[PDB]
């Protein structure tokens, strides 16, 4: 079968000031089959209020979805994405740096 | 200028765990309008924007009714192609099915579409000329015979070209604030040394909308293509995307190093320089 | 909107 590797993408939605509301994405594209585990994180621990979008795909079938959560960012406070896939051998996970 | 409406079914069958999940997802331009998942509570065709929710109940009654009949038949292909490529109950196997129509900027019809994908490769196409099929494999041709006995060349044919364009004009002119509209991007550059001798050049565009956009980097006039990271286009979340490009560089050279953006929403293409 | 017709693989 073919299975293509979810390309992970954390970042806010606004750019990031300490003490301003803003959201936290998860992007995960470009992906086969459609059956993905995605999380954020905060300080390790997974966060529960996590919203997604509905299933879709790209012009060459390769799946994508959004995940995300309202966040009020900290100096303190460490995000990230956490993804499982049949094409990764353990779960990935990919923080979240606001300096890109 | 140009718009879209695409129709997205994704079909996936989970063995021993009960009938196959169906997710649709309907679409203009960038902008999801619609959705419908098998393993919902609701069992109706569900509004995504703002500007499709003053539809009627016959249209939510009748996109309920078309959706059911589109997720049955998908279960009903999930078992056909089983039996085309006498594949086993143990695995889960993929659907998808992709339908729509283009119009220019001045809204008139440009090309229509209807594709079919088993398992993430391509299965069966309608051509440009909506007559006629592309079937990928023997047993894609399966079904192109009896699709060519059964007409549904026609059928579609007439929606494509008829029925998909009106509706997707009427989407536009009652959603005409958020589908008519372009946002040209917010672009700027980043820099951040990786170590005494390189330094990682960034060329962002933020707050964009439609989607469609190209960054490149030049090095004295030529392009970067092979050294370049471009990230996948991404939703911010409110409307709108974001990208970026990069290029690892020896520290001294950035003034050699250019980003050029290119986007419907600009007067002009943009060149972004370090000095 | 939607296309109508059904039609099996």
């Amino acid at each position: 079968m073919i299975q293509r590797t979810p390309k992970i993408q954390v970042y806010s939605r606004h750019p990031a000031e300490n003490g301003k509301s803003n959201f936290l994405n998860c992007y995960v594209s470009g992906f086969h089959p459609s059956d993905i585990e995605v999380d954020l994180l905060k300080n390790g621990e997974r966060i529960e209020k996590v919203e997604h979008s509905d299933l879709s795909f790209s012009k060459d079938w390769s799946f994508y979805l959004l995940y995300y959560t309202e966040f009020t960012p900290t100096e303190k406070d460490e995000y990230a994405c956490r993804v499982n896939h049949v094409t990764l051998s353990q779960p990935k996970i990919v923080k979240w740096d606001r300096d890109m | 200028g140009s718009h879209s409406m695409r129709y997205f079914f994704t079909s996936v069958s989970r063995p021993g765990r009960g009938e196959p999940r169906f997710i649709a997802v309907g679409y203009v331009d960038d902008t999801q309008f619609v959705r419908f998942d098998s393993d919902a509570a609701s069992q109706r065709m569900e509004p995504r924007a703002p500007w499709i929710e003053q539809e009627g109940p016959e249209y939510w009654d009748g996109e309920t009714r078309k959706v059911k009949a589109h997720s049955q038949t998908h279960r009903v292909d999930l078992g056909t192609l089983r039996g085309y490529y006498n594949q086993s109950e143990a695995g889960s196997h993929t659907v998808q099915r992709m339908y729509g129509c283009d119009v220019g900027s001045d809204w008139r019809f440009l090309r229509g579409y209807h594709q079919y994908a088993y398992d993430g490769k391509d299965y069966i196409a309608l051509k440009e000329d909506l007559r006629s099929w592309t079937a990928a494999d023997m047993a894609a041709q399966t079904t192109k015979h009896k699709w060519e006995a059964a007409h549904v060349a026609e059928q579609l044919r007439a929606y494509l070209e008829g029925t998909c364009v009106e509706w997707l004009r009427r989407y536009l002119e009652n959603g005409k604030e958020t589908l008519q509209r372009t946002d040209a991007p917010k672009t700027h550059m980043t820099h951040h040394a990786v170590s005494d001798h390189e330094a990682t050049l960034r060329c962002w565009a933020l707050s964009f909308y439609p989607a469609e956009i190209t960054l490149t980097w030049q090095r004295d006039g030529e392009d970067q293509t092979q050294d370049t990271e471009l990230v996948e286009t991404r939703p911010a979340g409110d409307g709108t995307f974001q990208k970026w490009a990069a290029v690892v560089v020896p520290s001294g050279q950035e003034q050699r190093y250019t980003c050029h953006v290119q986007h419907e929403g600009l007067p002009k293409p943009l060149t972004l320089r370090w000095e | 909107l939607l296309y109508g017709f059904v039609n099996y693989i």
